């Protein structure tokens, strides 16, 4: 048949403002047709990892559930983001699981994100009283209490708020420039699966 | 629940607002130096004040932590530049009091005129002024007119100024526990808490003397040969066994002996290395000269420039309006902004002063991933002896002949490397009796072992002692010659490149044996060899991480500094001048026998 009715995966990589770290954005996606190779073709994206399959395996299997987490990071903690990895944005902020079998979709927006005064709207939060879990999100401003003193909701020397404003300015060297990730979770539950690749006619 | 994790919990909110606000103030900064604009000013007085405040709120919270009970000596490093209390321990009376002492040092040593006494008309400042006379006049008049006029004015402005801030600076270093100001300079080479590798701050005055005391007889045949040929265009005013006169030393304080080169070269009939008609001819420019030069880092094995850097660095002189000023400075503005602010014209010095901001650059960003107190040379001598390796290296007519620039033919005999390495000695062993004395002189006034109405004779006495150079006319304590210099008038520490210059040395000696050139230390170069690159980057990956001393035993293998390679990178000259100094009188006893 004909195809149309695709995904909008140009609605997630082509917004104009995407989310912060802490507070990723996270979108179900169902009952349509994807392109990946189109993803794989366009040479825009800087780093292109997928750890349970390949773009011939994108297009030949079909899948229940896609869920597509949209941050933005800087260029260091890209490797940062990854199964089994161990770092503050994978301990505080997201953290996958180490079975994960999905792709991870991150290109540099230094020339979108990054204003010349300082875009501090991207936060990340810097201190947390344990891990996170997988795909676990915590929106919560609690003062992080460091010792035995208790908070009360001020701050103190022991007290700290927990988020941290990225810098982003365009001058950045490469590694502190913002770098927009997508991240594409696939699996398969006991449902009937509907997403699945383009059909060559 | 321990002290140790509240300590890394404040460190790391510590190097994250501290990373953001010094972009800040190194932007404000950058942006005044190459656009010089009052708005600009007041930008970075604000950014400037802003990191100030910072520092100072969080070194108040740092004395929280205590220091006994952290184990890890990476916290201990980073919370130990935190928990000094700086000029902050005075009162807000005396630290406003000696902030504004600083600040007329300043712009007194800023503004400084040449007017002839009694014919008052026309002038320019010491730049376009002092430099040019004293480096290049031949005169002995009218050079001396410009050094008693200088030292005279600047002496009367600065006496009383530099009494009061010895007196200041002594009471907020035995505030901060230390027992002097010149203590305090040397805390930087301290090493403590690491066995075996400790390193006591009264132990520098003793290697300074120990290196200098071997430094001596090559300075006493420097010294005979440049008095010798110096008769020549002065033969009534010098004497044959006495000291030199002060003005005669082609730099207006002596620090550097490079112009006299050109009236002491052994062999001007010999063809020297030039480098920049045939430079101007191939139509080089400044892009050239960097990439030349960044293709030279690489093929050591360093890692090559980012794009920012060449996208935001200002390497020519930006136009009409567009003031800035055109001091080699390379700038680490952190976040991976690397830049350099260099004003370049067509020149063989030019292309090494590129060599060596260069070579800073990639001192800075080697210890990147370090945290941000960690981010700094191991102590103050290693930023600038890293540049003076490449500097040293690119000098070489292996390295200019490898580029193309240099002829190929050109033939290396005994007389093309003599006059080199006197060039090479006028410009570095020169330097070393002044460094010693001046920072000797400053030690001994800021340990309070010479009074008010003995300054002038003690530092006279101990530079005919030391760097064996009279004063032109007497001179008394209503004057204070020394402070006519600018890392003296604008509270810098000078025993820093003392130890660039060994540390140069001992640095080209290690990194040539990796290099394995089985030729002269002189005729070295460190380039194409990546096993030397390696050796060299595991030292400038360390940064403030470890002790100075371990990180120099990481690349030469001795825990100390050291005077050897020095010594044996002059080994011909050396020999030359023994040979030549046959009949002249070879050193000098203290004498007043060229002027009274
Ligand atoms: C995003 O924008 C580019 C450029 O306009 C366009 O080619 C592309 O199809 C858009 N969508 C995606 C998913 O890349
Ligand atoms: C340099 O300063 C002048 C002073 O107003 C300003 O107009 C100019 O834009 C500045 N240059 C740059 C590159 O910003
Ligand atoms: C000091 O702390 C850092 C950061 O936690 C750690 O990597 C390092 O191993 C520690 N050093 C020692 C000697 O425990
Ligand atoms: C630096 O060197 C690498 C490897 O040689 C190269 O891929 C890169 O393009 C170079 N960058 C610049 C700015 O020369
Ligand atoms: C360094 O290696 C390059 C690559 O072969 C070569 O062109 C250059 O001449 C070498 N330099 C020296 C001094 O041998």
């Amino acid at each position: 048949p004909n195809i149309t009715n695709l995904c909008p995966f140009g609605e997630v990589f082509n917004a104009t403002r995407f989310a912060s770290v802490y507070a990723w954005n996270r979108k179900r996606i169902s009952n349509c047709v994807a392109d990946y190779s189109v993803l794989y073709n366009s040479a825009s994206f800087s780093t292109f990892k997928c750890y349970g399959v390949s773009p011939t395996k994108l297009n030949d299997l079909c899948f229940t559930n896609v869920y597509a987490d949209s941050f933005v990071i800087r260029g260091d903690e890209v490797r940062q983001i990854a199964p089994g990895q161990t770092g503050k944005i994978a301990d505080y902020n997201y953290k996958l699981p180490d079975d994960f079998t999905g792709c991870v979709i991150a290109w540099n927006s230094n020339n979108l994100d990054s204003k010349v005064g300082g875009n501090y709207n991207y936060l990340y939060r810097l201190f947390r009283k344990s891990n996170l879990k997988p795909f676990e999100r915590d929106i919560s401003t609690e003062i992080y209490q460091a010792g035995s003193t208790p908070c009360n909701g001020v701050e103190g020397f022991n007290c700290y708020f927990p988020l941290q404003s990225y810098g982003f300015q365009p001058t950045y060297g490469v590694g502190y420039q913002p770098y927009r990730v997508v991240v594409l979770s696939f699996e398969l539950l006991h449902a009937p699966a509907t997403v699945c690749g383009p059909k060559k006619s | 629940s321990t002290i140790e994790e509240q300590a890394k919990t404040f460190l790391d909110k510590f190097n994250h607002e501290a990373e953001d606000l010094f972009y800040q103030s190194s932007l404000a900064s950058w942006n005044y130096n190459t656009n010089i604009t009052e708005e600009n000013v007041q930008n970075m007085n604000n950014a400037g004040d802003k990191w100030s405040a910072f520092l100072k709120e969080q070194s108040t919270l740092a004395q929280m932590y205590p220091l006994q009970e952290i184990q890890n000596l990476t916290v201990k490093l980073q919370l130990q530049a935190l928990q000094q209390n700086g000029s902050s321990v005075l009162s807000e009376d005396k630290s406003k009091r000696l902030n504004t002492i600083l600040n007329t040092m300043s712009t007194i040593y800023s503004t400084g005129k040449v007017c002839n006494p009694d014919n008052p008309q026309e002038c320019l400042l010491l730049e376009p002024g002092l430099n040019e006379i004293m480096a290049n006049s031949l005169d002995y008049n009218e050079r001396l007119w410009a050094w008693e006029s200088w030292r005279s004015e600047v002496g009367k402005q600065l006496r009383p100024l530099y009494e009061e801030y010895v007196v200041l600076k002594n009471e907020m270093a035995r505030a901060n526990h230390y027992e002097d100001y010149g203590d305090y300079w040397r805390g930087d080479y301290e090493v403590n808490g690491v066995d075996g590798y400790d390193y006591s701050r009264g132990q520098l005055i003793e290697d300074v003397e120990h290196t200098f005391e071997e430094i001596k007889p090559l300075y006493e045949h420097l010294h005979a040969y440049v008095r010798a040929k110096l008769m020549n265009a002065y033969p009534s005013y010098i004497s044959p066994i006495g000291c030199l006169p002060a003005h005669l030393l082609g730099d207006m304080w002596g620090r550097f002996w490079t112009n006299l080169y050109s009236l002491t070269v052994p062999f001007g009939q010999k063809p020297n290395i030039d480098v920049t008609d045939a430079m101007v001819d191939q139509a080089w420019d400044a892009q050239r000269i960097f990439k030349e030069a960044e293709k030279f880092f690489v093929s050591v094995g360093l890692p090559n420039m980012t794009q920012g850097f060449w996208e935001n660095s200002m390497l020519t002189d930006p136009g009409n309006v567009q003031k800035a000023v055109c001091h080699p400075t390379a700038w680490d503005l952190g976040k991976g902004d690397f830049r350099i602010l260099m004003c370049t014209k067509v020149t063989m010095d030019d292309f090494l002063t590129a060599h060596h901001e260069m070579g800073h650059i990639q001192y800075d960003m080697a210890y990147a991933a370090q945290p941000f107190l960690l981010r700094n040379g191991a102590n103050e001598g290693f930023h600038e002896a890293v540049g003076e390796i490449m500097s040293l290296s690119a000098a070489t007519p292996k390295h200019l002949k490898s580029i193309g620039l240099l002829s190929p033919d050109f033939q290396e005999d005994n007389e093309t490397e003599i006059n080199f390495l006197l060039k090479q000695a006028l410009t570095i062993v020169g330097t070393l009796p002044f460094t010693y004395m001046l920072e000797k002189w400053r030690w001994m006034v800021f340990k309070g072992e010479i009074p008010k109405d003995q300054w002038m004779k003690k530092w006279w006495e101990m530079k005919r002692e030391i760097v064996g150079v009279v004063e032109p006319v007497p001179h008394d304590e209503t004057y204070c010659d020394p402070a006519s210099l600018f890392h003296v008038s604008n509270d810098y520490s000078f025993i820093r490149y003392y130890t660039r210059t060994l540390y140069q040395f001992q640095f080209q000696e290690a990194l040539c044996q990796a290099a394995k050139h089985e030729g002269p230390l002189h005729k070295c170069d460190i380039s194409n060899s990546t096993e030397a690159g390696q050796k060299l980057f595991n030292m400038l990956r360390l940064g403030k991480s470890e002790p100075w001393t371990l990180a120099l035993e990481n690349v030469v293998g001795a825990k100390n500094m050291n005077v050897r390679p020095l010594l044996n990178y002059f080994e011909p000259l050396f020999t030359w001048l023994k040979d030549q100094n046959k009949n002249s009188f070879v050193g000098w006893s203290t004498d007043w026998s060229p002027y009274a």
